[PDB]
RNA sequence: CUAAGGGUCGAACGAUCAACUUA
RNA sequence: CGCCCGUCGCUAGUACCGAUUGAAUGGCUUAGUGAGGCCUCAGGAUCUGCUUAGAGAAGGGGGCAACUCCAUCUCAGAGCGGAGAAUUUGGACAAACUUGGUCAUUUAGAGGAACUAAAAGUCGUAACAAGGUUUCCGUAGGUGAACCUGCGGAAGGAUCAUU
RNA sequence: ACCCACUCGGCACCUUACGAGAAAUCAAAGUCUUUGGGUUCUGGGGGGAGUAUGGUCGCAAGGCUGAAACUUAAAGGAAUU
RNA sequence: GUCGGAUUUCCAACGGGGCCUUUCCUUCUGGCUAACCUUGAGCUUGGCGAACCAGGACUUUUACUUUGAAAAAAUUAGAGUGUUCAAAGCAGGCGUAUUGCUCGAAUAUAUUAGCAUGGAAUAAUAGAAUAGGAC
RNA sequence: UAUCUGGUUGAUCCUGCCAGUAGUCAUAUGCUUGUCUCAAAGAUUAAGCCAUGCAUGUCUAAGUAUAAGCAAUUUAUACAGUGAAACUGCGAAUGGCUCAUUAAAUCAGUUAUCGUUUAUUUGAUAGUUCCUUUACUACAUGGUAUAACUGUGGUAAUUCUAGAGCUAAUACAUGCUUAAAAUCUCGACCCUUUGGAAGAGAUGUAUUUAUUAGAUAAAAAAUCAAUGUCUUCGGACUCUUUGAUGAUUCAUAAUAACUUUUCGAAUCGCAUGGCCUUGUGCUGGCGAUGGUUCAUUCAAAUUUCUGCCCUAUCAACUUUCGAUGGUAGGAUAGUGGCCUACCAUGGUUUCAACGGGUAACGGGGAAUAAGGGUUCGAUUCCGGAGAGGGAGCCUGAGAAACGGCUACC
């Protein structure tokens, strides 16, 4: 956050190698990627420092599947927060829905600021952590 | 771990099984078409209930209806073919108005009794 | 279960073998091969119950062991061989060449076709990638690997196979008006012209194909097989052409024919 | 042995999983390898599928690579300084990856002298020439040169000894030198 | 042996001191 | 001369409580002991390849006189190696046993206090009429027993009625 | 402050029964087999029993939640003679 | 208008598509330039790109509904079939009966969830107000 | 085939329950029992325990034989015909049985492997392995056993085994044998200095590391650090090259190394044919086996979304000693607290978490009925678990296997 390096070992972007005998365009080389299906790279994640191996767009995480969407209910954790997700199941026997919430916790980008209360849309990834498969693509805010 | 056969009920015993109306009814039926068991009856009743259920079900489609069309003149040629329904009654309303002594009626014992070759249907 | 599986129960093989449900409770499972075993036809049923040439399965293995059939050139010898769509069964006795075509209905067919067709098959090339030491190559439906092919190739697309010399002689690319034939689902065995497709960048690609009878139809891109341009098909289209009548038509055909 | 399911741990809610099946095979794990210097003794574990993986025990020399340069030369190992994830590794000199170890690096220094035909601290017209058409990069940054006086270079195991059974890496240079260096220098 | 528990003079930084403890 | 209530007594059944640090069964589990397979540090019986290595002495070729050359039945002695079991240090997986703890399921028990079934047991007559003290609701006390009494409320009252 | 007329909200009342209800009766207890305005709570034969146990509140008396075994073919409601 | 089948201009109705009435219901590179104002003597050279596509773009969100792909078989409903009827089974049928020929082995339902799809009613949903509002 | 009746009362209308009625791929039992077709059948209590007998072994034209086995070769002097046993290569992880455990677990529909393994098949795929690489070496071809077998035997018993003497391989352990061109590195020398160079090493594939390329929406000018193609050095400059994906550090190629070193045929059966420089000279077919890599197929293992019985007389649960997330490393065939070291204190919950019971494997489905629905589903099919209760492991692509072993009760 405040520092890129805040650990014991060296934050680098994998196979990144820079020149230290050359004086290049862009310093440092930041290597991107984009996610697709009309997702845009944040310029945050273009311009910025952070290195963050799983990220969407710098990172080695692969997006496939599912795009899912929903609120933001808790922002207390590192990198990651917990999405809501509510849907309406439906009984056969008395003719109607009910109510019913899932907590999805996904895996956010230092590129993104997300806050409490607010719809993002998620995508499906490899296993980030024992519970975390799924990455923020699109914050969805004013 | 073969494939297991398929067998079915082909009577259906009357809700009602206590009754002078209809145990009459049968006692006529039976001893009229020289039948044994009123199973035979209650057999050639239980065909009747699914041919008018099947028939119902299609009364309640529209018009120029494929899957209503397809299945009633199958249907229909099906019972004009045994001969339990005459060529003009060919529209599939009569089919709900069929009884059991029409079909009856299609036996091989009443058609042997009607040619003249037994002189009793017993016999 | 602690491995493969090497049985198939006479419940679960697939309906369009028209096996029955009496004779024995196995199938005859296919052996791995260039098609699946859910989408081909074993050596076995089909000298057996289609073309009833032989009786038993012992009789089918003494056909097979005197080197009489020939599939794809190839003479063979597995009773389980697993052969599916664009597959060519060659007789030198009895002079039949025999196509394994599906038919409208959603089963294979018996399609005879001369000795000059038998001589190639059509391959729809699955992917397209440069490997080991630069060379690029083609990976047909069949599983059949083609070493440097036509740049123009892309995936999707059609190849005709020489099978004789196993080499590239034409190929049919993809795009609006073209003749196809659809391989697996519940519309298999039409065949019609594309008008065009929506391509949906997340998978399960469609196209709308449309009949010669202004009958139109979805069905995945995966599903598809290419077979000629608009009213030239490069093979000999089986009986029907897949018309696809309903069965109020289907029925007032068998009243005109008895 | 080690297990390697997700059966045997509490549900994101908290909740005891209860025992479903005996530990299986494909979730097998073995035991750490803890690689020493010096000695070289490569056990072989077979796999699943065959594909043979190469224990590495007690390696001595390795592969380092110059990335600047773009040179790979053998050279031999002699102790790690430094561990991002555990520090005993360091006190008992055990080879992983990503550890900073303290090449020989006398190779190199050979052929910066026979490449660009210059010292590092301390007659023909063919190499002459090569010597002096690779001017203008013969000079580096201080602390690669620094530390190439004291005819030792850091450096940074990028290969797993265990899994591959060969412990390979890279020189440290540009920023990762400072980084570690401070670590290494800092009171 | 490792880590942690201070004062201190002048992007937070360089110096200086001694102290009993915990893991 | 109808209906009906309770105490007490006899018979049977059901359930509850109960001193007995109750008993039995099963699951979970702290800790201790901890087999065995596996991985590592050693271990070295044993088998075997190679390099020399001198002698007890035959054999043939050469100065044919001393002498010289290599093969041989033979034995030390020195290393260069390959395979290599029993055994063994440490580590993880961890059966099982002991000791307790905890949970769940049945069960013994003096005695205490209830419910129910009980053709004609005793005592009183509480309720159904204004049931002979209008009933019923709550609360507190008392009495063999229904029950009585104090305070407040209700009519499901015996009053739809005093301009 | 009273009289007359009108209006809004009330405690209610008198007569009828379209309508409802088993009936007594009801301007809702009506607009429910021509069944649907929104929402909460409670009951599934009579006893055992609002008892036993386990929780919970209270100084106590007691309050809240709350069974089972067993037994019975009847209890119960409105009216008629 | 053919001999109880089937036609042309039809009094009629019914669902669809297009256009105009102040009613953009995204356009840029392109090739088809499309419907080409293009006209050579009447079958002619040059109108505004999605009506064919490859790509950037804003694609505010649903709940709902229509259709399609998808729901392994068996099973259920159910087309055809002389197991002699029937429970069944998917067999069978027809010849000049010495050469053989050939229709079948349907179809439909399949909860919820996932995918696409036309629609806009219904029920919410954000937009531009101490204007950080659109061309 | 959308149906009711009897029973509280002197009698009536209700509420209400009991009983009657019919069905069951729901069983058990009783009485009786003549025929044809079809057909369930130790699940319920005891996943309680088992005598005995079987249930997986296997060859061709084509892996290895002198059976001191059997017939005959007479086309075969080394067999070459048939062929027990044994070695070897595969299979034995399929099938079959049971429903004990298990309530977001299994399982069903539906996605992903751009996060992995994959025997057997199918289609392709090794001119580069003699390393002072000129005697260092058979390449018309190398070395070593061993089983069966002969004989000596031991124990009461076992699918128990030893000592001595042979011999084989598609058994172990070694191993060379075919061109030509192209660049990287070197560089003896000529040394005019625009600079050219004799000669030497390496380049296949496989494992690991580091670097580069893996691309490219649109048109014109001022110069240079050194002219670069050809020269009127006035400058015409065009010619130039890398694919796919919604998206990758993808496929792939080249550089510098790493390997104790993977593969690159010492295998086998038939027919035996051509060139002549007339020779055991040189070429030559149809096949089987095996082999490194890719793709495909039969699969395996994780994984996206939704959905499961009764309980609050279960309201908070998880984190001691893994719980949530991050960093880094081990382990895995892979992603991942799967594990470890450090850091932060998170994650779930009245929208029914967690705990308990289940006469709970789940589903496809079965009985029952107008519709709605209720109940059941061990049981022929699919997906799971187990071999008496647990733990551990070898072999093999695949087992945590029990008709495979090791230990405890």
């Amino acid at each position: 956050e405040l520092t890129v390096q805040s650990e014991r070992a060296f934050q680098k972007q994998p196979h990144i190698f820079n020149n230290p005998k050359v004086k290049t365009s862009k310093r440092t080389k930041r290597w991107y990627k984009n996610a697709g299906l009309g997702f845009k790279t944040p310029k945050t994640a273009i311009e910025g420092s952070y290195i963050d191996k799983k990220c969407p767009f710098t990172g080695l995480v692969s997006i496939r599947g599912k795009i899912l969407t929903g609120t933001v209910v808790s922002t207390k954790m590192h990198r990651t927060i917990v999405i809501r997700r509510a849907y309406l199941h439906y009984i056969p026997k008395y003719n109607r829905y009910e109510k019913r919430h899932k907590n999805v916790p996904v895996h956010v980008s230092p590129a993104f600021r997300v806050q409490v209360g607010d719809i993002v849309t998620v995508g499906q990834c490899r296993p980030i952590s024992k519970t975390v498969r799924f990455n923020v693509v699109k914050v969805s805010a004013a | 771990p073969r494939a297991p056969r398929t067998y079915s009920k082909t009577y259906s015993t009357p809700k009602r099984p206590y009754e002078s109306s209809r145990l009459d009814a049968e006692l006529k039926l039976a001893g009229e078409f020289g039948l044994k068991n009123k199973k035979e009856i209650y057999r050639i009743s239980f065909q009747l209930s699914k041919i008018r259920r099947a028939a119902r079900d299609l009364l309640t489609r529209d018009e120029k209806d494929p899957k209503r069309l397809f299945e009633g003149n199958a249907l229909i040629r099906r019972l004009v073919r045994v001969g339990v329904l005459s060529e003009d009654k060919k529209k599939l309303d009569y089919v709900l108005a069929l009884k059991v002594e029409d079909f009856l009626e299609r036996r091989l014992q009443t058609q042997v009794y009607k040619l003249g070759l037994a002189k009793s249907v017993h016999h | 279960a602690r491995g493969p599986k090497k049985h198939l129960k006479r419940l679960a093989a697939p309906h369009h073998w028209l096996l029955d449900k009496l004779s024995g409770c196995y199938a005859p499972r296919p052996s791995a091969g260039p098609h699946k075993l859910r989408e081909s036809l074993p050596l076995i049923v089909f000298l057996r119950n289609r073309l009833k040439y032989a009786l038993n399965g012992r009789e089918v293995k003494a056909i097979l062991m005197q080197r009489h059939v020939k599939v794809d050139g190839k003479v063979r010898t597995d009773t389980t061989y697993p052969a599916g769509f664009m597959d060519v069964i060659t007789l030198d006795a009895t002079n039949e060449n025999f196509r394994l075509v599906y038919d409208v209905k959603g089963r294979f067919a018996v399609h005879r076709i001369t000795d000059e067709e038998a001589s190639y098959k059509l391959g729809k090339v699955k992917k397209v990638q440069l490997g080991k030491k630069g060379v690029p190559y083609v990976v047909t439906h069949d599983g059949r690997t083609i070493r440097y092919p036509d740049p123009n190739i892309k995936v999707n697309d059609t190849v005709k196979i020489d099978l004789a010399s196993g080499k590239i002689t034409d190929f049919i690319k993809f795009d609006a008006g073209k003749l196809v034939y659809v391989t697996g689902g519940r519309n298999l065995g039409r065949i019609g012209t594309i008008v065009h497709k929506e391509r949906h960048d997340g998978g399960f690609d469609l196209v709308h194909i449309k009949d010669s009878l202004d009958n139109t139809f979805v069905t995945r891109l995966n599903n598809v097989f290419v077979i000629g341009e608009q009213g030239k098909p490069y093979i000999s289209l089986p009986k029907g052409k897949g018309i696809k009548l309903s069965i109020a038509e289907e029925r007032d055909r068998r009243r005109a024919q008895q | 042995g080690i297990s390697r399911d997700s059966r045997h741990k509490r549900s994101a809610t908290g909740a005891k999983r209860a025992q479903f099946r005996k530990k299986r095979k494909f979730e097998l794990g073995r035991q750490p390898a803890n690689t020493k210097i010096g000695a070289k003794r490569i056990h072989s574990v077979r796999t699943r599928g065959g594909n043979k993986k190469y224990r590495a025990l007690r390696i001595e020399t390795g592969n380092f690579s110059w990335a600047s340069e773009g040179i790979s030369k053998k050279t031999r190992i002699a102790g790690v300084v430094y561990h991002p994830s555990n520090n005993e590794l360091v006190r008992t000199n055990t080879l992983t990856k990503a550890a900073i170890v303290q090449i020989d690096a006398t190779p190199f220094r050979q052929w910066f002298e026979a490449h660009y035909g210059q010292t590092l601290g301390k007659k023909s017209k063919n190499a002459e020439r090569k010597w002096a058409a690779r001017a203008a990069s013969a000079k580096i940054e201080s602390s690669v040169e620094s530390q190439f006086s004291a005819g030792r270079l850091y450096a940074c195991i990028s290969s797993r000894p265990g899994q591959s059974g060969r412990c390979d890496g890279y020189i440290l240079e540009g920023e990762e030198l400072a980084f570690y260096l401070r670590r290494l220098t800092a009171k």
